[PDB]
């Protein structure tokens, strides 16, 4: 219905900045309220659309720094920042973003993309599991299952 | 010559390139670069060394006590660096590097608004006021002070006009790239990757202390067996600071500056770009490559070694297309030191618009 | 009554972009209705702040290539595309962006803004006008088109 | 000398030069580095002009004798003091001048604990400042310092203020002056995330406009300020954030010694005031006095100065001491003086009484 938009626009995004090894970090939001998290960012509120999200995660900017978080179908806020999980299986020298991913996923049932900077694979985080070097049909498949 | 060689002024860093000298160096040269305009546009750039951070803060906090206002750049390519201080009219532009160089060493290398080295003349003056052993300089206070405009942004306005220069996305080319873990690692990856060609990756994960290391253009065996590995159709290897481009064909061989520059100056004069159909190069350049310019009616200059004297010559008689065997290659049209992306993006263009394959469009060119 | 914060985040950004060269096209809907340019970009509907627009005109970037369109408060639209401006008078200084600046002038009562990629001068056009090289506070009382 | 009380402080270029202030970060970070062969100091500073010159300075100081270095970018220095404390960090540097002009700058220095350096760590440094022999290691390649910048520690010190607060103070106006310092993007965003009714002032710093006309050492810009847009509060605070002057909503002057007084008789009221006592300086007035003993609340004065203060609440245990000038520590919670912290402590009061700031005020007679 309005599922299919927004979760192409999401892959389209996660595509474009992979391919360009563009470090990413995108919290989508089911149930568990995330507001206390939205409140330290850049509020948007904006409609989701692929250009947004790219523009919105640039190699350096002032909407950057941080993560961008969806509720509902729109983009809440951006550069906001999500605790770290201090967890053993993350596989080490990545951490920062990665860290921040799966801390969020520990405390709600925020489902958490990640682009590495430093390889340009996709990372998912859900309940403090962190799938990482995922296919394009496999975020997919994922994105259909939320 | 005393602190300004060839290279800028170079040492290993710390021991020999100190913090205080980077910190008279940034203030005595923003004095000097400031006579005329009351607050200078120093803008300033760097590779990925671990002194970088070092030297970087050394130089602004000169660069601050004489009121010049200041342009961190971040990670950015000296061929960036010189084509951001021209297409912003900014009075010099810094980029603390050592090309190629064990991660130990370090340095610093100016250009002027025009986006060339500094006069000869400033330096000597720079060099005059570093003897004097009395700090006479203005040293200006509350608003006086220096200014700083963080543009970490600057890459990419440098990586938008890469992307400008390519006659049409490289689509259906799998290329292999070496940077050396240098400053290129974000720039190349993001450039080729909007060109639309499936880029393969290697010593583009930089960590300050892992730069030249086993990779670049000084060390292209890695990317020679690299590329056979992925079965790319082509490898590229810039060096530290993104100047130089050594190229890796299909079959895994070294395609060095010449062979480069024989190519890309037979597909400008194919498409009728290069200037008088002359090229510039240097004495290390091998006979058989004057044979096959030659072959193809080039004409060709020849200069001292050093790229001080390739861009003299290219100045002097309006010249296209320069270079030397190292990979440093200076395409005037498009900038004005050497650049390994420019150069990598021209022979792209050669590739797409030819057809054929890097092998055999190095084969054109026989080594003596 | 609470449009100065607005303002506040409109001249941090432009004066953000004019600082160093960045191109940019503001254009800040007033009584014409623009939804016939509105729907020609990328919707947002988003809330202001200059970071956001900072990100949107920045090179390499999707929808930057063309002018963000404000309406009540509210980034409405990014990389919309505006009719350039048949009228002579002005060309020699290249246009492009001038002359689509310009062009939604003579047809709207819209302030639009722009930041020259080759100078990094802010230009303001409105009623079919265009005004060079602005300071930075000439434009903030210039925008005051707000009562 | 050059740690005087507000550590080493001067005209910048001309008095504190990037120079010195490199020396400065050199032979601390050497002093610093007896444990392990890489401190992790961390450095921050407020909106002065001079601020990016002697960071600069500082880092490189730093960087050549190895220290791990974390740049914070604009944060108070109560935000320094705890950062450093919260991430088991060697030590930190605040790059400031507290409600000094903005010519003038100074480096700052606080130890693993949250405290000023040792006077013996102090004591070794300018030792070393007067050899004239730069004899000190010189790491190389990848000995060399390490820097992470780290300009989230804000928001860490933010969610730690956030939750320091007993409840959001909805339905409540409050103007906030921020002396164009390091206070103006935290508060602002402080008192909006607890949902109050925020009304800004000296809250859009250039680098030039830092504690000009605004702040807690000019509170009269705020006084006409709340009475204009008619709020229930003022705040000032000062350049670094470390004191704060509040305002009631008549306009009139809220001094340290009114805060003080407020925020430990409510502390008293919930039992987290220690043994009922106050730790203040000479400078408070005899009705503060007057007024601690009318709540049945002791006492204990020292010197000018809050080295001494925090020495008095140190050695006894004490939960809270303060200066007239507004400088207030809760040890509960900082280690220095924090003026947000007092503000969320004063918010506290006037949400739990529900009473307007003049009637709190009224209570201790000057």
């Amino acid at each position: 219905e309005a599922q299919q938009k927004t979760i192409e626009a999401i892959t389209k995004a996660i595509n474009y900045m992979a391919k360009r090894r563009i470090g990413a970090l995108l919290t989508i939001e089911r149930d568990t309220g995330m507001g206390d998290y939205i409140e330290t960012g850049i509020p948007l509120n904006a409609k989701v659309s692929s250009e947004l999200l790219i523009n919105i995660f640039i190699p350096n900017t002032p909407l950057h720094d941080g993560a961008v978080i969806m509720k509902n179908n729109e983009i809440a806020a951006a550069a906001c920042y999500l605790p770290l999980s201090e967890s053993p299986f993350i596989s080490k020298e990545l951490g920062t973003r990665h860290r921040a991913a799966v801390g969020i996923s520990e405390v709600t049932d925020s489902l958490t993309i990640i682009v590495s900077e430093e390889t340009g694979g996709v990372s998912v985080a859900k309940n403090g599991d962190l799938h990482r070097e995922l296919t394009e049909e496999a975020l997919k498949e994922m994105l259909e299952a939320e | 010559g005393k602190y300004f060689g060839t290279d800028g002024v170079r040492g290993v860093a710390n021991s020999e390139l100190t913090p205080e000298l980077a910190f008279k160096v940034g203030r005595f040269g923003g004095y000097v670069l400031t006579k005329d305009k009351q607050r200078p546009k120093v803008l300033i750039g760097r590779d990925t060394r671990i002194s970088g951070h070092m030297l970087e803060g050394a130089l602004v906090a000169g660069l601050l006590s004489i009121g010049a206002e200041v342009m961190r750049l971040g990670v950015i390519s000296t061929p960036g660096v010189s084509y951001l201080t021209k297409a912003m009219d900014a009075e010099a532009g810094v980029m603390i590097s050592a090309s190629h160089n064990p991660v130990q060493d370090n340095g610093i290398k100016f250009f002027g608004g025009d986006g060339f080295k500094l006069s000869d003349e400033q330096e000597a003056e720079i060099e005059r006021l570093m003897d004097e052993p009395e700090d006479k300089l203005p040293r200006p206070v509350g608003a006086d002070l220096g200014l700083v405009n963080d543009y970490f942004e600057g890459g990419q306005k440098y990586l938008q006009f890469l992307k400008q220069t390519a006659d049409e996305d490289f689509t259906g080319i799998h290329v292999a790239l070496d940077c050396a873990n240098g400053a290129t690692s974000s720039l190349a990856t993001h450039l080729f990757a909007d060109l639309d060609a499936d880029v393969s990756t290697m010593g583009t994960s930089p960590n300050g202390l892992n730069i030249n290391d086993g990779v670049g253009s000084t060390h292209p065996e890695a990317l020679s067996a690299f590329v056979k590995e992925k079965n790319a159709d082509l490898g590229l290897a810039f060096d530290g600071d993104g100047d130089r481009l050594i190229a890796v064909d299909e079959k895994g061989n070294i395609v060095d500056g010449d062979q480069i520059m024989y190519i890309c100056s037979k597909h400008l004069k194919s498409e009728g770009r290069l200037k008088d159909d002359t090229v510039v190069s240097t004495v290390m350049s091998n006979l058989g490559f004057y044979k096959a310019l030659e072959k193809e009616g080039i004409k060709s200059v020849q200069t001292a070694v050093g790229d001080r004297y390739v861009v003299e010559a290219m100045k002097k008689d309006g010249y296209n297309v320069g270079g030397e065997q190292s990979g440093h290659l200076i395409f005037l049209d498009y900038n004005t030191t050497g650049d390994g992306l420019l150069s990598a993006i021209m022979l792209m263009n050669t590739l797409k618009a030819t057809g054929k394959p890097l092998s055999e469009l190095a084969a054109e060119m026989q080594k003596f």
